[PDB]
């Protein structure tokens, strides 16, 4: 026959469902992708590093680590409480915090 | 889906205009934010690169090579990594290149 | 080309010496080379050093009639840039590759060879001359005229006492 056809814009997310009338448009699979309607699919944001909390013991699959913010963008502390201890306080800056 | 080599997440704090990310990497724990509204800074073309520290380049007439600071964290995979120019020669701005 | 004949000896120390090319006109220190001849053959010197971008210093005068040559000898089996996906390309590497590459041309065009260097097949002469050749040692060896001049003047002082 000798035919082409089109794909359109990647904008759905991927799915599982098999291709057997899936969707117009799904991008079965997707990592990395920042998938925005005007961007179409980029790769995602990277990431800053600001500074280090500690070593590998301060975070635990049972560790709590709660956030709260105060003010007009000024103060942010995590508070992070490892089993059988009290809490450990730190800024946005990553700099610990004097706990009485 | 999003990936990291070797990373455990402990969760994600979206506060406002950044989105912060408390990670376990392999040498320690440390604060890493995400601009994810992906700012122009400077230079032609966005950076899509996991943790950035800025980093200074000196001339070395010992070797004929340039020096950098010392890195402040110990990377998962040598090879993986790689050296982008952000302040330089206006030809080789925003480029990144080879370094042992 | 790349070699240079330098005679200094009494006294001086430091000699100089230019090559063809760009600016210093080699790629990295560990090219230059040098050679000493004793009176018999060459061989490495000792206790050179280099001194700055060109022009070497010795650590103590050369004896009276001393001869040395500085060469240039780079690396033949490898290039000297490897490229590599998502790297940017310089000036340096890209103009340096065709310099080592040329370079290495010129090398052979000063009658440079390496060591462990034979022929396989035989060469054809075709119609031309053999020059300054001394005679020679073993079996294996070439002649030249002078050998021959030699045995037919014996020859000749045989047969006048024949």
């Amino acid at each position: 026959m000798e035919v082409q056809g089109s794909l359109g814009r990647q904008i759905q997310g991927i799915s599982q469902q098999p291709a057997s009338v899936r969707l117009p448009g799904q991008c079965t699979d997707a990592i990395n992708c920042s998938m925005d309607v005007v961007e179409g699919t980029k790769s995602r944001p990277g990431t800053v590093h600001i500074a280090r909390l500690g070593d590998l013991g301060l975070i635990q699959d049972n560790t709590n680590i709660h956030h709260y913010r105060r003010g007009d963008d000024v103060e942010e502390y995590w508070m992070i409480t490892n089993p059988l201890g009290i809490p450990d306080i730190f800024d946005k800056q990553g700099r610990k915090c004097t706990v009485t | 889906k999003w990936e990291f080599y070797g990373a455990t997440i402990g969760g994600l704090y979206y506060s406002g205009e950044t989105l912060y990310l408390i990670i376990k990497r392999n040498d320690g724990v440390f604060l890493e934010a995400m601009y994810m509204g992906d700012p122009l800074l400077s230079g032609s073309d966005q950076v899509r690169m996991d943790r950035t520290v800025t980093v200074s380049l000196t001339w070395d007439e010992a070797t004929l090579s340039w020096k950098s600071s010392p890195l402040p964290w110990v990377p998962t995979q040598v090879e993986m990594l790689e050296a982008v120019l952000t302040n330089g020669d206006p030809a080789y701005l925003g480029g990144a290149f080879l370094f042992e | 080309y790349s070699y240079v004949e330098r005679t200094g000896d009494g006294v001086a120390t430091t000699f100089n010496f230019a090559f063809t090319g760009k600016g210093k006109g080699y790629l990295l220190a560990n090219q230059i080379y040098v050679e000493r001849w004793d009176g018999a053959s060459w061989q490495s010197a000792t206790g050179w050093s280099l001194s700055g971008t060109n022009q070497i210093t010795f650590l103590t005068p050369l004896a009276n009639g001393q001869v040395i040559r500085i060469r240039r000898i780079a690396g033949k089996d490898y290039p000297f840039a490897q490229f590599e996906p998502g790297v940017m390309l310089d000036m340096a590497s890209l103009n340096n590759t065709f310099i080592h590459l040329l370079e290495i041309t010129q090398e052979l065009l000063d009658g440079f060879y390496p060591d462990g260097f034979y022929l396989k097949q035989d060469l054809n002469m075709g119609w031309n001359k053999i020059v300054n050749l001394m005679p020679g040692t073993d079996g294996g060896h070439a002649v030249n005229k002078t050998q021959l001049d030699t045995l037919s003047s014996h020859v000749d002082d045989v047969d006048q006492k024949h």
